[PDB]
């Protein structure tokens, strides 16, 4: 299939038309997105296959062809680009500032942007164009909006 | 049987739509890696 760098839609067939069921990061050979989106199941790509390599239903992210490529982390200080692909629209990049989920283990960047749930998996990058973790795994808030994690999977 | 398309290069575009707050919240991670509000 097409392994060229860069930011993929995710289709199905299996409803009415072709539907964007999410997003994700091809990187270094492998594909990227959040668990959610695929339920780890294989993908096309022309005639190529994508097989699942790595997954983790709690960090609800998911690797196709390789290890899980992207190490870049949200400084807690700059603005960041949310490059939102929503379903039918092009590419658009959103410029925020994370807030915080704050966790037993830890605080998270969190963005506050209200997108459909087929965006799932767009890449949240910072000032140097690295991709610092995914979008689409968070919370719906007192106001009926949706605030996404930052979410990140660790390299080995 | 799900299938990609490509969509874009990953690059910081100078001048991109500013929007969004930064709301600090108290959240808890379950099994199925579903967040939850903790007030
Ligand atoms: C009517 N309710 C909702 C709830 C979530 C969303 C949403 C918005 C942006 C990005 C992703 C999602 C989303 O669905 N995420 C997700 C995570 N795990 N699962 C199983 C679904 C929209 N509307």
């Amino acid at each position: 299939g097409e392994t060229t760098d860069g930011v993929y839609r995710v289709m199905t067939r299996r409803l009415l038309g072709s539907t964007q069921v999410g997003v994700g990061v091809m990187q270094e050979g492998v594909f990227h997105t959040m668990w959610h989106v695929t339920k780890g199941a294989a993908l096309r790509s022309g005639e190529g296959r994508l097989d699942p390599y790595w997954g983790d239903v709690k960090q609800d992210l998911v690797s196709y062809c390789g290890p899980w490529k992207l190490d870049a982390a949200w400084d807690g200080l700059s603005e960041v680009q949310l490059l939102a692909v929503p379903p039918g629209e092009r590419a658009k990049n959103i410029q925020t500032l994370p807030g915080i989920f704050k966790t037993k283990d830890g605080d998270i960047g969190a963005v506050a942007l209200d997108y459909p749930a087929g965006t799932s998996g767009s890449p949240i990058l910072d000032k140097c164009g690295r991709v610092i973790g995914l979008y689409g795994n968070g919370v719906v808030i007192k106001n009926g909006s949706y605030v996404s994690a930052i979410t990140q999977g660790k390299r080995e | 049987d799900m299938y990609i398309e490509r969509a874009g290069d990953i690059t910081w575009e100078k001048d991109a739509e500013v929007t969004g707050n930064s709301p600090r919240l108290d959240v808890a991670l379950d099994e199925s890696g579903d967040f939850s509000l903790v007030e």
